[PDB]
RNA sequence: CCCUACAAGG
RNA sequence: GUUAA
RNA sequence: GGCUAAUCCCCCAUGUGGACCCGCCCCUUGGGGUGUGUCCAAAGGGCUUUGCCCGCUUCCGGAUGGGCCCGCGUCCCAUCAGCUAGUUGGUGGGGUAAUGGCCCACCAAGGCGACGACGGGUAGCCGGUCUGAGAGGAUGGCCGGCCACAGGGGCACUGAGACACGGGCCCCACUCCUACGGGAGGCAGCAGUUAGGAAUCUUCCGCAAUGGGCGCAAGCCUGACGGAGCGACGCCGCUUGGAGGAAGAAGCCCUUCGGGGUGUAAACUCCUGAACCCGGGACGAAACCCCCGACGAGGGGACUGACGGUACCGGGGUAAUAGCGCCGGCCAACUCCGUGCCAGCAGCCGCGGUAAUACGGAGGGCGCGAGCGUUACCCGGAUUCACUGGGCGUAAAGGGCGUGUAGGCGGCCUGGGGCGUCCCAUGUGAAAGACCACGGCUCAACCGUGGGGGAGCGUGGGAUACGCUCAGGCUAGACG
């Protein structure tokens, strides 16, 4: 079965085109601990149909371009910038780890 | 390959009467009957407190002169049986009870298990008909261990089957002296074997 | 040394001329006629268009291009001559379009 | 706040036995009373019941112990003489069915929280099923 | 440390230095004696310890031991080294194996002769 | 094309093959589409030919090619008789 | 070789 | 001065 | 430059059908159907010659093989922290069997990174293998699977398939042949040479068997393979003898000089017969083919063995290799002489300074035995990187203190969802290996057949205690 992943809209600023955040938790393979992992897929929105914020499925697809191989299936729910906030912080924090970081 | 030397220097050092002469190790002289003190120039000096390990590795060395075999096959003969299901000392004692030139030995047909062994190499026994001259051969239950033949006549086999008259034989086995003819009925229990030996020491020895 | 199958370098060095004058033929041809579609030379364009049509299947016969290679040629072909057609002139000849 | 309320009752309880109380209250829950249940039933514990202390709902437990001793120190033998959390806040420990241990050969037991309820080891051995592995006792 | 820690950082698996450069780890080299000298054991011993510098196939120069009491060996003695240091000697980590190349076996050695290289002698 | 054919499995001066389905580009002991019978050229037991005749026949209806001795052996079995 | 097995001294 | 008992 | 055949190439026709544009229908990414228009087929050969065989054309499907894509997993350094322009996405083209910045035109300004980007180092990855109670650690030689490469770099042609180890082109290095213009070449195939190295074999036999390519077949090719050769390199099986034999030769070692040891060991008697010598002598091989039958089923017939005159049988038949390490403790096994901190031993502790069970020899002893030792390396013991399974007052270890970002963690009650978690069914989990059973070589090693496995991931269904998420409530934490 083409693979379907839920996850949150972090970028719009291509055309057609919509970073889609997504997470998954699991058992530590050595110590149990229930970590929590997440990656980037950048999903085809030829109706730019979806906003910044959306928690969207995302399935497996025929290519579309490099660097993207899923389709926006549909829209779970939205205005979840809390979200997209955490996603930014997080990116927003790096900026503040090398030699030109700034930042407390 | 076998040992091949002094045999009765083994029965000193091990301090029991080990049976590698068949004949004369009745005599007034298995040396065990004059000297059951070690072999060499100390061996009358006062012994020493012997340890653990050594205790074991005599009791060891013990169970091992008596079927005569190497370090190679004992250690292949007891890792065959800790692999084995059941008490792996007796199944061990089992294995070694098994080899055609000691079976050879527990029916008579050879006065020693050396004797024995030259017996089966030279081709005078045989396996349900069949010729084996493979000392190491496993016997089996149901098994017919026999005289060859061709040799049912050598003075040796004469004699050691006419003594065989009137003879007992172990439980697990039945001979036909006529027929110069045994078989191997079931595995020996470890109550059937009257070996100056404590297997369990032996187990410990390989767990070190 | 000396393995007489050298006789395949031979033969792949014609095979290669035939196929190349092949594809040619049919570059060319494709060319004029989407040329002529672009000008509004309805029959004109669609009588060669056939023609491009026949050569590349007639190419698509061996190994010189076989394949849905000659099919995705006729589809190109018969694309953009229909478009560039329309974008004035009438199917004339109507030697090749549906109507 | 307490970071492990079950931790809490398991220690509540293992402190107050080592020092022979007749009960010790531990903070109301119910997730914490279905524990005390197995316990109870289990014969660890006499039982144990609700009751408010200054308006807040706790659980009694009374605890167990065995006779009083011979020679020095008579202190008598502990029913539950071990007590500890298995599973906990990161690092929680979850078991499928084949894989619920066995508790001191049976002497003792283990406690799994499943979708099928809170069962000692042999309950949700029983019923086939695994959970949450909280904590043993013996 | 928390099972936190242990995730985000691990333990860290350690792993031991050879105590003999020999390069490819080989069982053992070549070469050739740059110096025969002789050297004095430390504190609780007092000796002539026999030792020489050797110049390694693995582009090495180390001191290698001379085991035995005999030894023929000169400035320019190609010689087989296999490790195996010499408490005594800080510094020297491995042995020269008599018997092989230009070292000559121990003469009259009627022992532990396959050590120090020598052949089994006629017994009438 | 796809075939039937032996496999070499016994040992030195002791051969023991396996009938199999494999594609013919493949070395002969490497890997087969499927295990079909077993061959003991020195028939060293009662049991030393077997062939899952219906499975045999199967392959046959798809384009399986027996090798010579191959078919010697499957109509051994039985795989080609009529009746 | 004098000391005590030495080093250092004669 | 060193090394031992 | 000229001649010429075909299953070589081309034109026309036939159009089962198929390809393409447009339309409609079904279906849902380019899947299937349908209508008009257009475009597209072909090769002959053999004979037991009026009918069969080999083959050719188009189409649909099967089978096998493969391309591309996605989730997850895959070493060390943060003394590598910021990386990016075809870079990220778009529209339209090119290219391919096919998606795709794969390539291009143009537009947008994006993409990636502490869940470690980028850089550096190292390395083909698996099935497995070794070790370990397990968890785990280490590993990837032989065999099987996948990938990558063919002197170094780039490139396309031919073809179903290659960007092709024994095909092509260019550049580079090198070797060889040159009449100096210019050419030829690539063992990481088998064998062999040489160099490097501690170290790794025959320029062997055969195509008989299995397998492959071409052929209607006969059959031809096949260093693939099946065998033989060399190396205790490993594993397993075997020998160097068996029984008798003295209060105990001699020699040699100890000694209190009485005697004790080597030791039934030898000698010697008798018995059996490794080697060898004769005679017999394989299995692996029954197909292809041929005849009957119908070129089918079925039934007959013939050819064929490298290994090898080997295995194995039967007859005769000699008493016929033993070495190596070790003996102070750990660790099984002690005395004498020599030596005198010397010569030397030594894995760690240590031993030798004039009576050394520790050095060197000897007698004796212990261990293992066609081996025994040594060196190197891996796991173990080492809960000594501690997940199972450790620690930090004085042993190594609390940050000089705070504030607080990310992150980790989270009180009591109810409800929704069902991500974690648990349960059932089912697909997958190649073979070999490992395990068990039975069986084939006289055993075993080795090998055959059969049995049993599971984690993980996919799919469907189910559970909801706990963790999660959403919604509501609470007041015991917190704040006011
Ligand atoms: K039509
Ligand atoms: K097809
Ligand atoms: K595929
Ligand atoms: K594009
Ligand atoms: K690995
Ligand atoms: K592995
Ligand atoms: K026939
Ligand atoms: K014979
Ligand atoms: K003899
Ligand atoms: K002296
Ligand atoms: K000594
Ligand atoms: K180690
Ligand atoms: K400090
Ligand atoms: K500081
Ligand atoms: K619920
Ligand atoms: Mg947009
Ligand atoms: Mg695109
Ligand atoms: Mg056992
Ligand atoms: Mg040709
Ligand atoms: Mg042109
Ligand atoms: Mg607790
Ligand atoms: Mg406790
Ligand atoms: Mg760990
Ligand atoms: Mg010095
Ligand atoms: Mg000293
Ligand atoms: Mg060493
Ligand atoms: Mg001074
Ligand atoms: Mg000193
Ligand atoms: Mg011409
Ligand atoms: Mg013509
Ligand atoms: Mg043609
Ligand atoms: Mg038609
Ligand atoms: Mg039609
Ligand atoms: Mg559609
Ligand atoms: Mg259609
Ligand atoms: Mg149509
Ligand atoms: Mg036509
Ligand atoms: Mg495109
Ligand atoms: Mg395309
Ligand atoms: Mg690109
Ligand atoms: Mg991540
Ligand atoms: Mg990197
Ligand atoms: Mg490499
Ligand atoms: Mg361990
Ligand atoms: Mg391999
Ligand atoms: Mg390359
Ligand atoms: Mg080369
Ligand atoms: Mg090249
Ligand atoms: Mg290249
Ligand atoms: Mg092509
Ligand atoms: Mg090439
Ligand atoms: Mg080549
Ligand atoms: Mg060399
Ligand atoms: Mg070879
Ligand atoms: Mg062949
Ligand atoms: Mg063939
Ligand atoms: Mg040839
Ligand atoms: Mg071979
Ligand atoms: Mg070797
Ligand atoms: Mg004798
Ligand atoms: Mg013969
Ligand atoms: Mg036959
Ligand atoms: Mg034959
Ligand atoms: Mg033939
Ligand atoms: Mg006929
Ligand atoms: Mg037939
Ligand atoms: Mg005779
Ligand atoms: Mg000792
Ligand atoms: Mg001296
Ligand atoms: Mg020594
Ligand atoms: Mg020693
Ligand atoms: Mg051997
Ligand atoms: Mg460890
Ligand atoms: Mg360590
Ligand atoms: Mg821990
Ligand atoms: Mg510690
Ligand atoms: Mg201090
Ligand atoms: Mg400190
Ligand atoms: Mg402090
Ligand atoms: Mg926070
Ligand atoms: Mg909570
Ligand atoms: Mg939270
Ligand atoms: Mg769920
Ligand atoms: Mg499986
Ligand atoms: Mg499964
Ligand atoms: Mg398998
Ligand atoms: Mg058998
Ligand atoms: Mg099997
Ligand atoms: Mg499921
Ligand atoms: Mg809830
Ligand atoms: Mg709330
Ligand atoms: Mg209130
Ligand atoms: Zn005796």
């Amino acid at each position: 079965p083409k693979k379907v992943l839920t996850g949150v809209v972090v970028s719009d600023k291509m055309q057609k085109t919509v970073t889609v955040l997504v997470e998954r938790q699991f058992p530590h393979p050595l110590y149990g601990k229930v970590i929590k992992r997440s990656k980037k897929y950048l999903a085809h929105d030829p109706e730019e149909k979806y906003k910044l914020g959306d928690v969207v499925e995302i399935i497996e697809s025929r290519p579309i371009s490099k660097r993207k191989r899923f389709r926006v299936l549909r829209l779970v729910e939205s205005g979840r910038m809390d979200l997209v906030e955490k996603y930014l912080i997080r990116r927003q924090n790096y900026e503040s780890l090398s030699k030109r970081g700034g930042k407390a | 390959g076998r040992y091949i030397g002094p045999v009765c220097r083994l029965c000193r050092r091990e301090g029991v009467k080990l049976y590698l002469k068949g004949e004369r190790c009745y005599s007034p002289k298995c040396a065990m009957e004059r000297r059951p003190y070690p072999p060499g120039q100390h061996g009358q000096k006062r012994a020493r407190r012997p340890s653990d390990y050594a205790v074991r590795l005599r009791e060891k060395q013990k169970l091992r002169r008596i079927y005569g075999i190497s370090e190679r096959q004992f250690r292949n003969l007891f890792e065959e049986a800790s692999k084995k299901k059941g008490v792996t000392g007796s199944v061990f004692l089992g294995l070694l009870e098994s080899r055609l030139d000691n079976v050879v030995y527990r029916l008579g047909f050879a006065v020693s298990r050396r004797q024995a062994r030259q017996l089966v190499r030279h081709g005078h026994i045989t396996v349900n008909g069949r010729r084996v001259d493979l000392p190491s051969y496993r016997v089996r239950p149901g098994d017919e261990i026999a005289v060859a033949e061709k040799s049912r006549n050598l003075e040796l086999i004469r004699q050691n089957l006419e003594a065989m008259k009137g003879r007992k034989v172990g439980p697990w086995l039945s001979l036909d002296v006529e027929g110069m003819k045994g078989k191997f009925l079931r595995l020996p229990d470890r109550e059937d074997l009257a070996l100056p030996v404590n297997e369990q020491l032996v187990i410990e020895f390989y767990s070190r | 040394r000396n393995l007489s199958a050298l006789k395949r370098h031979r033969q792949s060095l014609k095979r290669r001329l035939r196929n190349k004058a092949k594809k040619s033929a049919i570059k060319t041809l494709s060319k004029k006629a989407i040329q002529l579609a672009q000008e509004g030379k309805a029959e004109e364009a669609l009588k060669i268009m056939r023609k491009a049509e026949s050569l590349i299947d007639k190419a698509a016969k061996g190994s010189t291009l076989h394949k849905n290679a000659a099919a995705r040629r006729k589809s190109r072909l018969m694309r953009k001559v229909r478009q560039l057609l329309e974008a004035a002139g009438a199917p004339l000849i109507g030697g090749g379009l549906s109507a | 706040m307490l970071t492990d309320p079950i931790a809490d009752m398991l220690t509540r309880i293992r402190n107050a036995t080592r020092v022979y109380k007749e009960s010790t209250d531990v903070p109301a829950s119910r997730f914490k009373e279905e524990i005390l249940r197995i316990l109870a039933r289990e014969g660890f514990i006499k039982g144990y019941e609700r009751v408010d202390v200054d308006g807040k709902p706790y659980l009694r437990v009374y605890l167990k112990y065995g006779p009083r001793r011979q020679g020095p120190d008579p202190r008598p033998e502990q029913v539950i003489h071990h007590i500890r959390r298995i599973s906990k806040p990161g690092r929680r420990v979850y078991v499928g069915v084949k894989e619920i241990p066995r508790v001191r050969r049976g002497l003792g037991i283990a406690i799994l929280s499943t979708s099928k309820g809170v069962l000692t080891d042999r309950e949700a051995r029983k019923l086939g099923v695994g959970g949450e592995l909280i904590c043993e006792v013996w | 440390p928390t099972i936190n820690q242990l995730v985000r950082k691990g333990r860290e698996k350690v792993r031991k230095k050879s105590k003999v450069p020999a390069l490819k780890g080989a069982p053992f080299r070549r070469g050739v004696c740059t110096v025969v000298r002789t050297v004095t054991p430390k504190k609780p011993n007092s000796a002539l310890r026999k030792v020489a510098k050797v110049r390694l196939t693995s582009g090495y120069e180390v001191t290698a031991y001379i085991p035995g009491e005999g030894h023929n060996l000169q400035e320019h003695s190609v010689v087989l080294i296999r490790g195996g240091r010499v408490k005594d000697l800080p510094g020297v980590r491995y042995h020269i194996v008599r018997g092989v190349y230009d070292a000559a076996g121990v003469k009259d050695r009627k022992k532990s002769r396959s050590k120090y290289g020598t052949k089994k002698p006629k017994e009438a | 094309m796809v075939k039937i054919r032996l496999a070499r499995f016994g040992s030195k001066h002791n051969p023991h093959y396996r009938i199999v389905v494999t594609d013919a580009r493949r070395k002969r002991d490497g890997k087969y589409i499927e295990k079909i019978g077993y061959y003991d050229p020195r028939k060293t037991t009662p049991d030393w030919l077997k062939v899952d005749v219906e499975r045999a026949r199967y392959w046959l209806s798809v384009g399986a090619q027996p090798t010579d001795t191959a078919r010697r052996l499957l109509r051994q079995a039985g795989v080609f008789r009529q009746e």
